Parts: structure tokens; C-alpha cells; sequence
RNA sequence: GCUCGCCGGAAGACCAAGGGUUCCUGUCCAACGUUAAUCGGGGCAGGGUGAGUCGACCCCUAAGGCGAGGCCGAAAGGCGUAGUCGAUGGGAAACAGGUUAAUAUUCCUGUACUUGGUGUUACUGCGAAGGGGGGACGGAGAAGGCUAUGUUGGCCGGGCGACGGUUGUCCCGGUUUAAGCGUGUAGGCUGGUUUUCCAGGCAAAUCCGGAAAAUCAAGGCUGAGGCGUGAUGACGAGGCACUACGGUGCUGAAGCAACAAAUGCCCUGCUUCCAGGAAAAGCCUCUAAGCAUCAGGUAACAUCAAAUCGUACCCCAAACCGACACGGUGGUCAGGUAGAGAAUACCAAGGCGCUUGAGAGAACUCGGGUGAAGGAACUAGGCAAAAUGGUGCCGUAACUUCGGGAGAAGGCACGCUGAUAUGUAGGUGAGGUCCCUCGCGGAUGGAGCUGAAAUCAGUCGAAGAUACCAGCUGGCUGCAACUGUUUAUUAAAAACACAGCACUGUGCAAACACGAAAGUGGACGUAUACGGUGUGACGCCUCCCGGUGCCGGAAGGUUAAUU
RNA sequence: AGGACCGAACCGACUAAUGAAAAAUUAGCGGAUGACUUGUGGCUGGGGGUGAAAGGCCAAUCAAACCGGGAGAUAGCU
């Protein structure tokens, strides 16, 4: 549930957390974890290159499962657990045959639930199947777009996708963003919606908070000298040209969408 | 007042040692020109 | 096993100190100058071969050379390896 | 040598880094030392650094580096796989005393430990580049158990006072002892043992994981401290022989108890929070190829082994970084009285008086003290000074986002002695007595020790939070919500950031960014996400598309290479 | 509980007066469990880096570092 939290300081008077109970209070399954070190958005070259990165906490990497290839074997959920690494909750199954995985938690999904992968499995919320399987005018999340390589879409916290249509080989998905896609009808999904549905509503309350999660703070271009983004200079405050980039790109309304090989699949633009 | 030189060996030696100026080719030029200049400490390295 | 050639080249000199007298007359130890390279083991079988007696222990040290000044032209003197070699009870050396 | 003074969470002690002989001894005083110099971190000569257990080396890995092949690139070269390096992190082992002019967990004395070989007898499944476990991990908070350490008493030794008193409820000093081995406690964690099966752990697995079934409630792991031993020892106040006045040799009492007590240890624990908290080896374990009655494994016992390098000295400084014998510099140690305290004052241990002195006692300058009467009249401005200053109790407005405002404001008490109470409330806790699955056990018991706070009565002073220490307060108002950041060296702000808001892009080989590229970040993320722009908590809110941009459209006009 | 309060260490640098000091002193001052501070090592390179943005910082040097080279640049100027 969300909180909000009394103000018993500055900085904590406009907080708000989500609290979710049935997460797991204690160390995760080590097992499934790895080492994740930071980059502070910078690359091999050792420049920057995406500003605004840097800090935060130390994380640990659970290795969750996206391409969800135990076909036949049912599992049950033995736990709920944070993610640092996502806006989803990741849920500890295990398999009737001994094997442990990280999987997104979705809406309805708690401890003692069972789910199964498989062109048979049933079409209940946790279960994957090809989505040639699914009905449509179900959601689903966690999709696939190449058959066998792991679900890349409808991962956030609260997302999911519409099966809008099935025609022949492909199916046509609602995407989040409102984009309509094509999609190969063999590509695997999960049924139901991810999990952590009132992840937005929690609000931050201060700057300290925002390092926390790795962010560093940000400068306005209009703030800076000529000599460091196109919007700088001016004597007070003056801002007499069009938005940009600071590599001098329009920003508002200009579309950067540039790729001829996938336009095939695109259906309809989102708006 | 903290100033510039904060010596430290190691430090010293990765940055300008002997096998440093070895590893990459103007290093080498570097080494070379000294010798030809007739250095007695070609050189950081003690 | 320790070549007969490599022994005799190892033991550079005895050293007389007020300290090494010392070591001498009460603990039983003879303090040696000897080859920089030359290891604990090779000392040791040295001494008994070639002043003939046995040894507890071999202690080494380095000794750094000091810097001088002859004029005005700086130099340094060698450094060289000392060792307190403690000989057996009862053991009396030449 | 005797006085005086200063530091004492340092101006003491021990290290790292960095320096590199500055260490110790003798000797010299030209130069160096802001003066003199017999002295010196100066000159010259000699001496000095001892390790299986400390550190490096070594095994393991992080960020990162290099990188066979490889991909990419006019060349140079870039990225990067397998690998290999890389501590600031993980990985076996030593303590006490004595000694040098100068080293010591390194020498000596005593008492230990470690992990390798080799050989043994005893036994008999060993075996990895692989599987599993472990190592292995956050912040804050709370206690409880402890010790370091300190105080008092007891004990032991010495003393009987340069001036009134001082054989006592008097004075001074000491009252220390390790690792190791045994015990396995306060406490923490977990249900154990056996059997059967199984799409899991790249193959196999007797291991792990998962299913069942049986049976017993104690099983195991961990764990400070204490106790015992170590120790008939060592050390020991000071006494006694020699004296190169430096010291050397002999000798040696007591060596207990209580209370208090860490920020250290149990604790890598427990509780809790969200921001969700290295890796690999060592270590344990499982098997595979293998080998097969051999090797290898574990078992004690014997022997050998532990190489190499560092070890002096300075290290908040006269030895390092600052041109100087001139501010900066990480870690560890942390006594007493008062105190909340690592603040502050005075002291201990220890270390210093800052390498020019001597006079004088003008102006003026600096740093301080006090000041009649006035009390901001000063001044751009109360700048600077002065003032406030503690604990407890009473009491406290507007406004408010109901948390605040608020230590609002303002007041009262405060020393010492006695009594309550030859020391209370409490804390601690010995004997005795009882129980007992027997121990570091449980009950009862209260000796002794310690010990606030209060009330009443008296008493001194001008003054009792007496020194050091230690808020000035209130009223209206602009700006920025707030904590933060900033022009190293004239600007700390109303500037930046901020949580929040909005627009916009981006469907994943994402947009974008660094890269002739390969590739990398974005992100091991996927629209509840990421990027860009503006605005900037919260509250109430928030006409013009002509111009320039952007988005969409494509009927016509115009329009490249090409032909 | 807290980018909570008072306050030493530690980090800073608002006022003040005053070479030992190429930015210090003393007296006061701000933060002091965090958007903190700090040791060791690592990475980012010059029209490049980094920048809670001041044209700040990048070895006492910054509206384009330093070293060497073109180079005896050019100088209707002194």
C-alpha cells in the first residue's frame, strides 16, 4: 500500500512509500545472484555517455527469468521478493523437480500459487504459452518478439499488452506505449499483468533520495555558458531559440526514429 | 596547504617507470630520445 | 648438496665489532662478512666444511652502503651481507 | 643538579606513506645553524638493522590494465575471447620476561603453535580444468553479558615529620603476570537421525536440491569472558656489594577483594528499515575420466623444512609535501580530579621552554584589562565590542502544511554543614541454608561495597550554573520552499541543485552519446522504462498558429545526379 | 524514524582585526548519520576531459593545459 509519511522533517514530509508486506524480509537466493558493478554512464572509452548516472547503492544482480523454458514441469511460488535491479517484484518458484528460478511477479500471483510453461499449460495468470495458444483479447506480459530469445516487452512494474488479433503467423499486440505491433504468433508470453501495479504512486520526497537510486542531479542548459550547450548565455535570464539537445537536436516534437528494417512490423504509431 | 606533489612510489612507477615507457610506442620514442640526449637517469625508475 | 667451488666463494671475511665481540664471548655466534647472494643454507654448510664445526642457526642481514663525499663528488660504498652464524655448544673457533 | 613554567585526545607513545643513515659512539667548529657554540639532523672516522609465526614475497580475486587467436582500422593502432596481472579486500602459525651505546613478537630465557614434505606402522576408494557447500559481506537502533582500565579497602614494605598538630579513621610506595593447552559458560543460530524415490545442479555423483516415510526431542554448530593450568617460574617496592659515577653483580615482601566501567570483545550476533547491501581462492564435500590390490587418501610416531627481501631513525614533523631547521599529512594507543563528554580547567606517564640576548619603560602600532555621566548620539550599517550562556521545575502568542512555531517570551531554585537515612532510593552481590538432569547450575539469603535525587534545619559570602565552559531576545518585511552546491586564491547569494510538475522523443539491434570502425554505455533495463527540454515543495491557479520552429499532408508549381 | 536538534573530532570558510604563509592568523562562524567525510588503487586528455554551471577545475598556469617542433611566424608599432 501506498503511505504517507508524516512530516516530522523537511524531506520527509512529502514522501510517500509503497509498502508491500508480502515481500521476503531476509537475503535473497544467493544461488541466482551475481556480481553487477557500476557504471556511472560511462563506456569502455572511459567518457561519459549518458549524463546523469552515478552513485547509488550497491546492488546485486538476481538472475531472473525472462526466456521461461520449463516446459511440462509445474512449479509453486515459494516467495516474493525485491528486486533492486527493476520497478517489478521477482517471485522465487520452484520446480517439482528441484530447480529454483526468479520470475516476474504478476498481479495476482502469491506464496503457494503454481504456475507452468508450455503449449499445454493452462491459461491462468503466471502461465506461459505461445501466444498462437493464447486467445485473444487476453493481457499477457513479459513478450517475446524473436521466438526463443526471452520476454522484452511488458516487464515494468505495472504493464501488460493486449492481444488485439491473430492473423495467420503473426499477432498483433497493444503495446503500453499505444504502439500497434506485429509479432510472431510462435513468440512466447505470460499470462496477466506484472506485478508491482502501485509502484508509481510512490513519490521520492527529497534530492538525497534520488542519489539513492544512482541519479545525479540536473543542470539546465538555459543555466549554462554558450560555450556548453546551445542554450547558454544571456544576460539574466534570457532563452531566445528553439529547444535542443546540448548536441543541438530539436527536443520538442521531433521525431529520431530512424529504423527501415523493423517498419514492417509497426502497425501504428503510438500518439 | 595541500600542495601539488603527494609523492608515492608505486603511484610514480606505473605512471612514468621504465616499463611503462616500454609498453607503448611513444614511450619508447621518449626513452630513446633521452638516451640520444645522453641522460644518466633514463628514467623515474630509482 | 652444495658445490665445494660455490662454498669456498661464499665466506668474504670475519667482522670485528665491539657487538660482534660480544656475540662472540657469551652466545656462542661468529658474525661473518659474506657473498651478497650467498643464501642462509650455503653459509651455513660453508662454515662447517670450511672452519670445521657445527652450527645451530644462521641469522642474515643486508647492509646498506653509505653515501660519502670524497672532495666534492658524492659516491657510495657497497652494500654486503652480514650473518650471525650461533655455533653448537662446547664449539670453540680459531 | 635544584627551582620555575608549557603540552598532556598532545607539543606524549606506536605505525603506514614519504624520506633514505638523519640512528649510536668518537672527534672537529672553516662553512651550514637567522647570535655565541665546547653543541647539532653540520664536517670526518667507526659502529648499528638478526624472524618458520611481524610485513613483503606467495595463493585468491575487485575497480581496472595487458591480451594468443579474433573483430575492426591508410599506417601507427582500437576493442576484446581464452587467459594473465592488479589491494585498498579474502587466505597457516608466538607469547611473556631479559638484554645493546645503538635491533628486537627477529638476539637470549622460558613456555608454545603452523603446514609442508620424506619415512613409518595401521588401514583402505583415491582421483578435476567439473557439481555442491562455505567463504560472503548494508544502514540504523537496542540492550544484556564481558573485559581493558580505574577507584577504594585489605595486605606488604617504608615513615613519625625544617612551622602549631600528626602511633592514627595518619603519610608514601607497591600489590603485575602472556600466548598456548583444558574447560565450552553469558548468550546466538538451527529441529535431528535413518530409509525410499526423483524431468534439477552442461556428464556422473553416496554431495546439494526436491518429494515421500519412519522415529527421537535433544542434535549439532557458534561463542566473549571467567575458572584451571602456563607459573616451586618470571617481574617485583626498594634493600645490599662494587664503582671508569655511566652503571654492573647479588637479593627480593606482599602480590588479595570489592565496586565502577568503555566508543573495545560476544556481535560477520539480535531487532528493524529500504536505498536491498564484492569477488575468487584457501577450507569442506561429491563424483568423472582414470587406476585397480599399486598409487593416492587419514592414523599416529619419527625426522627434515620454512628460502628470499624489509627490520636503524623521523613520521602532525627541524628528517615527508611546502625553495628555508617555514601551513598540509591516513591509521592505532586514550591515566587522574571535576564534567554529559574524545568539550573545558588543573595534573600523570612522557615530552618540551619554540637557536639572538641585555636594558629601558617616549610617541605610535598590535593583543588584552578597567572605566564617572550618558547608552547607538557612532556609522553606509550597532562593524567591533558588550551582553546572553547550565540542570531541574513552572510557563509560553500570532500563524501553521497540525509536525511545528518553541530553548518562543518570561520567571523561580542552585554553595557548604547537619538531619531525614552513624549512606536513603536504587545498583551490585559473599558467606550461610535448600534443590540438583552435577556445573562456569538453580533457588533462598542478605554481609560487605557503591550510591544519586529530594525535603527540612542551620551556615558564610557582595556574589553558590561562582573559574574554564556556556543561546542574545522580540516585531514587520523582500527573495529562495526546505537539507544541500558554487567562482581553489576579492562574489556563498536571490545564483546551481532539489523533490514535484509539464512537454517531447524513444517498441529494443530503442532513442541518444563516445567511437573512420569494431564495439561500448543506455541496460544484463523494455514505455509504471530510458533520453531531451523547460518549470521548480505545498496551496489556488495557469486570448493569439500571422511570424520562426516542429508535426502531418501531398493535388499542383519548381527542382540534382542520371538520360 | 530523521538529507531532525545542540555540540567536540572531521569537513568547510560568513564577519573581524592582523608575510611565520605565492591565501595564512587569532577571535568568533556553518555542517557535523549524510545529496557526509576520508585512506589506498583505478578511469576520463586539450576544442578534449570533468563540471549540483562559477567559464569553475584539469600539477601555484585555463574563453582552450604543459613540453618540443613549423620558427628567426608576422609586427605599416615601440
Amino acid at each position: 500500500a501506498v503511505v504517507k509519511c508524516k512530516p516530522t522533517s523537511p524531506g520527509r514530509r512529502h514522501v510517500v512509500k509503497v509498502v508491500n508486506p508480502e515481500l521476503h524480509k531476509g537475503k535473497p537466493f544467493a544461488p541466482l545472484l551475481e556480481k553487477n558493478s557500476k557504471s556511472g554512464g560511462r563506456n569502455n572509452n572511459g567518457r561519459i555517455t549518458t549524463r546523469h548516472i552515478g552513485g547509488g547503492h550497491k546492488q546485486a544482480y538476481r538472475i531472473v527469468d525472462f526466456k521461461r523454458n520449463k516446459d511440462g514441469i509445474p512449479a509453486v511460488v515459494e516467495r516474493l521478493e525485491y528486486d533492486p535491479n527493476r520497478s517489478a517484484n521477482i517471485a522465487l518458484v520452484l520446480y517439482k523437480d528441484g530447480e529454483r528460478r526468479y520470475i516476474l511477479a504478476p498481479k495476482g500471483l502469491k506464496a503457494g500459487d503454481q504456475i507452468q510453461s508450455g503449449v499445454d499449460a493452462a491459461i491462468k495468470p503466471g502461465n506461459t504459452l505461445p501466444m498462437r495458444n493464447i486467445p485473444v483479447g487476453s493481457t499477457v506480459h513479459n513478450v517475446e518478439m524473436k521466438p526463443g530469445k526471452g520476454g522484452q516487452l511488458a516487464r515494468s512494474a505495472g504493464t501488460y499488452v493486449q492481444i488485439v488479433a491473430r492473423d495467420g503467423a503473426y499477432v498483433t499486440l497493444r503495446l503500453r506505449s499505444g504502439e500497434m505491433r506485429k509479432v510472431e504468433a510462435d513468440c512466447r508470453a505470460t499470462l496477466g499483468e506484472v506485478g508491482n501495479a502501485e509502484h508509481m504512486l510512490r513519490v521520492l520526497g527529497k534530492a538525497g533520495a534520488a542519489r539513492w537510486r544512482g541519479v545525479r542531479p540536473t543542470v539546465r542548459g538555459t543555466a549554462m555558458n554558450p560555450v556548453d550547450h546551445p542554450h547558454g548565455g544571456g544576460e539574466g535570464r534570457n532563452f531566445g531559440k528553439h529547444p535542443v539537445t546540448p548536441w543541438g537536436v530539436q527536443t520538442k516534437g521531433k521525431k529520431t526514429r530512424s529504423n527501415k528494417r523493423t517498419d514492417k512490423f509497426i502497425v501504428r504509431r503510438r500518439s | 596547504m595541500k600542495r601539488t606533489f603527494q609523492p608515492s612510489v608505486l603511484k610514480r612507477n606505473r605512471s612514468h617507470g621504465f616499463r611503462a615507457r616500454m609498453a607503448t610506442k611513444n614511450g619508447r620514442q621518449v626513452l630513446a630520445r633521452r638516451r640520444a640526449k645522453g641522460r644518466a637517469r633514463l628514467t623515474v625508475s630509482k | 648438496m652444495i658445490r665445494e667451488e660455490r662454498l669456498l666463494k661464499v665466506l668474504r671475511a670475519p667482522h670485528v665489532s665491539e657487538k660482534a665481540s660480544t656475540a662472540m664471548e657469551k652466545s656462542n655466534t661468529i658474525v661473518l662478512k659474506v657473498a651478497k647472494d650467498a643464501t642462509k643454507a650455503e653459509i651455513k654448510a660453508a662454515v662447517q666444511k670450511l672452519f670445521e664445526v657445527e652450527v645451530e642457526v644462521v641469522n642474515t642481514l643486508v647492509v646498506k652502503g653509505k653515501v660519502k663525499r670524497h672532495g666534492q663528488r658524492i659516491g657510495r660504498r657497497s652494500d654486503w651481507k652480514k650473518a650471525y652464524v650461533t655455533l653448537k655448544e662446547g664449539q670453540n673457533l680459531d
